Parts: structure tokens; C-alpha cells; sequence
């Protein structure tokens, strides 16, 4: 809906001991989850903003985690080389995935609820399956280090982000980068694809013309170090309108459940909501005292949650 | 045999218990008869309780037939020694993690340490310089007057 | 420094033996309650063959004593008169879990 946060915040959630990385939803109840860097995972109750638990098995800083369709696993990566899967049941790890080496950044399941997928230092990327625990295959044409991954709305295309000024989209089946991106200004950091509802929302936004199938086809953004957020597409590689505005460096982006509005957090201090297809939204939200790192948008409730540096989580309403 | 495995299976289900580099070892000592052929890690470890859980009873018949003074072992029993055993792997690889965790932050303090020690020495190199262009300016300007 | 980057090394090989060091810890405590020290020497090493040819890691290293309890909780047994015995210690430790 025209969900749009606003400047007074519900709760502003102080558990952590050390900076929060990442913060996402549960899929189904009203828990959100957030990631630090004292590798210990915090469960929230976004509602009433009561500290639910914590989850401790990791033992580097915790960088990235990321539930399922069904809310039932927690996929997390942290420095510690490794990936751990959580059974959201009882809350305790069940499959700690080795190799992989050295710091891994990214970590995400695709929807089919089977495999999931892991970028680190190394500069590539890993495929591994939920049931047993075997890297199956290793995605490599990354030279420097990969930041953030995240599939596709069926389990079929990944985007990797990376140092390397690179964004390079991979195929499920032939593992090859079917569209590889070389075009920012400086690091590319945080990225996040198009839901459906969105669109058909880009055809008049940007005047694309639709293909012989008529499919506009999928859709990137990736947000970049140099100060700008610039919005891809998958089938042709080309830029279709760039966003530019933020003061400082961009940390995280996504798109608004209704495909209207774009939300992104950056290193400015502030949330900044932007317009896009007729550019009159940009409304700019001081969010922290200090640097903010990640962000998320509840995809019915009215409800967006920041996490930041200053080791505090925050939940904002949205109007 | 197949209520022990069963047994021990469900209750370590929720146990961490996987090796992928796990090597089959060529005789296996097969103790489960419907064991699959080519089991993993948390089928050998089940094994290995069963057998444990069997090793009691011929034990108990050593004894007796020596002449000795035996308890019956029962399958609480085997439920105490599936509960310690799930208890003391929690226990021990909650207690590894904290030690490393804990560790891992004193070698990064460590190494933040030894690198404001080099720049504190560079910090006192330019302090040298300065004092050392002071002190000759003030020397020459009293040699002037 | 020296000693914690050994450890932190060493982390990953203590993490994979877990298994069978709580596995064998377990069956002692749960098992080899009743029996004299013979008996449970024995079956701890019927065991410890068994894992063996299980291709199943264990510590053979640490003493089962030292590994189910910590020196502060041995030098109180001490101080409540517990006599310093292998075998009194495996039973406070039975007496403790």
C-alpha cells in the first residue's frame, strides 16, 4: 500500500553489544530477526518490541541471514568460514555447512526452499543443498570480494555485487553469467530484484519497450559506494534511470511490497524514500545518531525495521 | 536392535551429527542387520550407541557367568545414555564456541594493539622533526642577536 | 597471542572429534556406574575399538575424568573430603550429571 514510514519511531530495540549488520522478517509471524557483529542473532517481537531470544552458535561476527517461504529455517553466514541453518522450531542449529573460504558476506535461500546460496572473500560463489550439506557447485568469475546475493522470485537466477565494479547474474542450470554489468562509479554494495507487482509499474516509468513475448522481463537494482542506486534489467544489461541523492555510502535498498516507492538506507545517517516513475517522493528520515547498515519493509504489516551501527535496532510505522 | 536404532534416531535428529568427508570404513562392524550399506556419519554414530547399549548386556553375562553380582540393564537405560549424550554435545560445542569466539576477539585486540604501536612511533618521528627545527631556529636567532 | 592463535588453530579439530568424545562420555556416565574400575576400563575400551573401526573421531588423549569436569569443581569435591581417586571422581561426576 502507499505504506510510507514516518519521522517517530515505535521501538528502538537496544539488545546487541556490538554494531547490527542485518536485520529481515518472518515471513508469516510477527518476529524479526537481527544479525550483529558479537556473532550472536537476536529475535524480536516487532509489535511490542520484546526481546524474544538470541541465538549463539556462531563465533565470528555474523554478516547476513535469511529465512525461507516457509519461515521454518534460518540460513546465516558469518567470518567464521562457515554457514549455519537454524530450525526455527526450537531455535537451535542443525547443519553447519563448512569450506567456503575465509569471511563469507552474503548468504540466501531461494525460493524453492531446497539450496542456498553463499558469497564470501574468495571471490565466488557457493551453491549448497538444505538436506544434506554439499557444496554441489561453485560459481566463479568474480575477481575480487563478493558483498551481496540474492536469487530470484523462483529459484532460477542469481545476482552476485561485488568490489570488482562487476554485478554478474548466473543461471541455475548452466551456471553461466548470462549478464554481466560493468558500469559504477565505485564499489557496488547492496542489491535487491523487482517483485512482480512492480513491473508493470517500470513499462510507464521508463518507457521500455516490451518484447516479442510482451514481458518486460526481470529486473535488478543495485546500490553503489559512489553515492548512486541504479536500476538493471536482466534480459537486455542496459541502465534505465539512476538515482542520485544520498550523501554518503549506500548500504541497503529495496523496493516498497506495493512496487510504487524505493526505499534505501545509506552511511548518511538518514532513510531516503524516492520516486521513481514520476520522481516526486524524496522524502530524506534521520534514522540513527550513527552510521545505519541495514534495513527491511514488512510485506503486509505497516511496519520497516533499521538496523545500525550504533547497536540499536529500530522500528518505524509506515503511513 | 531396530527399536534401539529408531530410538536413537528420533532423538538425535535435532544433533548436529554430520561429516561430509565421513569414510566408509571397508568391514564395518554391522550391528544394526537393516543398517543401509553405504551409511552416513549419524547412521554409523547410531550404530555405535546400539552397540554400545549390547556391549552392556554381554558384560552383565560375563559377570554372571564368573559368578558375579549383575543389575538388568533396561531401556531407560539406553534413554539416560541418549539424553547425556545429546546433553554433553550441546554442552561441549556450546562451550568450544564461546572459548573461540572469545579468543578470536583477543588476537583481533591484539593486532589493533601492535598496529597503533606503529603509529604512535611515526606519531613521535614527526614530534622529533618538529622539536628539532625549533630548537635550531632559536639557537641561530639568539647567534644573530 | 602465541597460545590463543594454537587454540584458535586447533579449534576446528577439536569441534570434529565432539561426537565421539561425548558419545564415549555419555555411555560412561550413563553405563559404567555399578561397575568396579576393571569393568569399566574394559567396556570404555570396547568402546573406544568400536569407534575406531567405525571411522569415528575421539580424543584418546584427555581422561574421561578431566573431561566431564573442570579443576574448580575436582579442588571442591577436595574440599568436601571426596578422596582423590580417579574412581571417586568418575562417580561425583555421575553424582553431578
Amino acid at each position: 500500500k502507499e505504506w510510507i514510514p514516518r519521522p517517530p519511531e515505535k521501538y528502538a530495540l537496544s539488545g546487541h553489544r556490538s554494531p547490527v549488520t542485518r536485520v529481515i522478517f518472518h515471513p508469516v509471524f510477527s518476529v524479526m530477526v537481527s544479525a550483529s557483529e558479537d556473532a550472536t542473532i537476536k529475535v524480536w517481537d516487532y509489535e511490542t518490541g520484546d526481546f524474544e531470544r538470541t541465538l549463539k552458535g556462531h563465533t565470528d561476527s555474523v554478516q547476513d541471514i535469511s529465512f525461507d517461504h516457509s519461515g521454518k529455517l534460518l540460513a546465516s553466514c558469518s567470518a567464521d568460514m562457515t554457514i549455519k541453518l537454524w530450525d526455527f522450531q526450537g531455535f537451535e542449529c542443525i547443519r553447519t555447512m563448512h569450506g567456503h573460504d575465509h569471511n563469507v558476506s552474503s548468504v540466501a535461500i531461494m525460493p524453492n526452499g531446497d539450496h542456498i546460496v553463499s558469497a564470501s572473500r574468495d571471490k565466488t560463489i557457493k551453491m549448497w543443498e538444505v538436506q544434506t550439506g554439499y557444496c554441489v557447485k561453485t560459481f566463479t568469475g568474480h575477481r575480487e570480494w563478493v558483498r551481496m546475493v540474492r536469487p530470484n522470485q523462483d529459484g532460477t537466477l542469481i545476482a552476485s555485487c561485488s568490489n570488482d565494479q562487476t554485478v554478474r547474474v548466473w543461471v541455475v542450470a548452466t551456471k553461466e553469467c548470462k549478464a554481466e554489468l560493468r558500469e559504477h562509479e565505485h564499489v557496488v554494495e547492496c542489491i535487491s530484484w523487482a517483485p512482480e507487482s512492480s513491473y508493470s509499474s517500470i513499462s510507464e516509468a521508463t518507457g521500455s519497450e516490451t518484447k516479442k513475448s510482451g514481458k518486460p522481463g526481470p529486473f535488478l537494482l543495485s546500490g553503489s559506494r559512489d553515492k548512486t542506486i541504479k536500476m538493471w534489467d536482466v534480459s537486455t544489461g542496459m541502465c534505465l534511470m539512476t538515482l542520485v541523492g544520498h550523501d554518503n555510502w549506500v548500504r541497503g535498498v529495496l523496493f516498497h511490497s506495493g512496487g510504487k516507492f524505493i526505499l534505501s538506507c545509506a552511511d548518511d545517517k538518514t532513510l531516503r524514500v524516492w520516486d521513481y516513475k514520476n520522481k516526486r517522493c524524496m522524502k530524506t528520515l534521520n534514522a540513527h545518531e550513527h552510521f545505519v547498515t541495514s534495513l527491511d519493509f514488512h510485506k503486509t504489516a505497516p511496519y520497516v525495521v533499521t538496523g545500525s551501527v550504533d547497536q540499536t535496532v529500530k522500528v518505524w510505522e509506515c503511513r | 536392535t531396530e527399536a534401539l536404532y529408531q530410538v536413537g534416531k528420533e532423538f538425535t535428529s535435532k544433533m548436529d551429527l554430520e561429516k561430509p568427508n565421513y569414510i566408509v570404513p571397508d568391514y564395518m562392524p554391522v550391528v544394526y542387520d537393516k543398517l543401509p550399506q553405504p551409511p552416513s556419519h549419524r547412521e554409523a554414530i547410531v550404530n555405535s550407541c546400539v552397540f554400545v547399549h549390547q556391549t552392556l548386556h554381554q558384560a552383565n553375562a560375563r559377570l554372571a557367568k564368573r559368578g558375579g553380582r549383575t543389575m538388568a540393564i533396561t531401556p531407560r537405560h539406553y534413554l539416560d545414555f541418549i539424553n547425556h549424550y545429546a546433553n554433553l554435545f550441546h554442552e561441549k560445542r556450546s562451550e568450544l564456541e564461546e572459548q573461540q569466539m572469545h579468543l578470536n576477539v583477543g588476537l583481533r585486540k591484539i593486532k589493533e594493539t601492535v598496529d597503533q604501536v606503529e603509529e604512535l612511533r611515526r606519531d613521535l618521528r614527526i614530534k622529533s622533526q618538529e622539536l628539532e627545527v625549533k630548537n635550531a631556529a632559536a639557537n641561530d636567532k639568539l647567534k644573530k642577536m | 597471542r602465541e597460545r590463543w592463535e594454537k587454540t584458535s588453530e586447533t579449534f576446528k579439530n577439536q569441534m570434529s572429534t565432539i561426537a565421539g568424545d561425548c558419545l564415549l562420555s555419555a555411555a560412561f556416565i550413563a553405563y559404567a556406574g555399578y561397575f568396579d574400575q576393571q569393568m569399566r576400563q574394559n567396556l570404555f575400551t570396547t568402546w573406544s575399538h568400536h569407534l575406531q573401526q567405525a571411522n569415528i573421531q575421539f580424543r584418546t588423549d584427555i581422561a574421561r575424568t578431566e573431561y566431564l569436569s573442570n579443576a574448580d569443581e575436582r579442588l571442591r569435591w577436595q574440599a568436601s573430603s571426596l578422596p582423590a581417586d580417579d574412581l571417586c571422581t568418575e562417580n561425583a561426576i555421575m553424582l553431578k550429571r
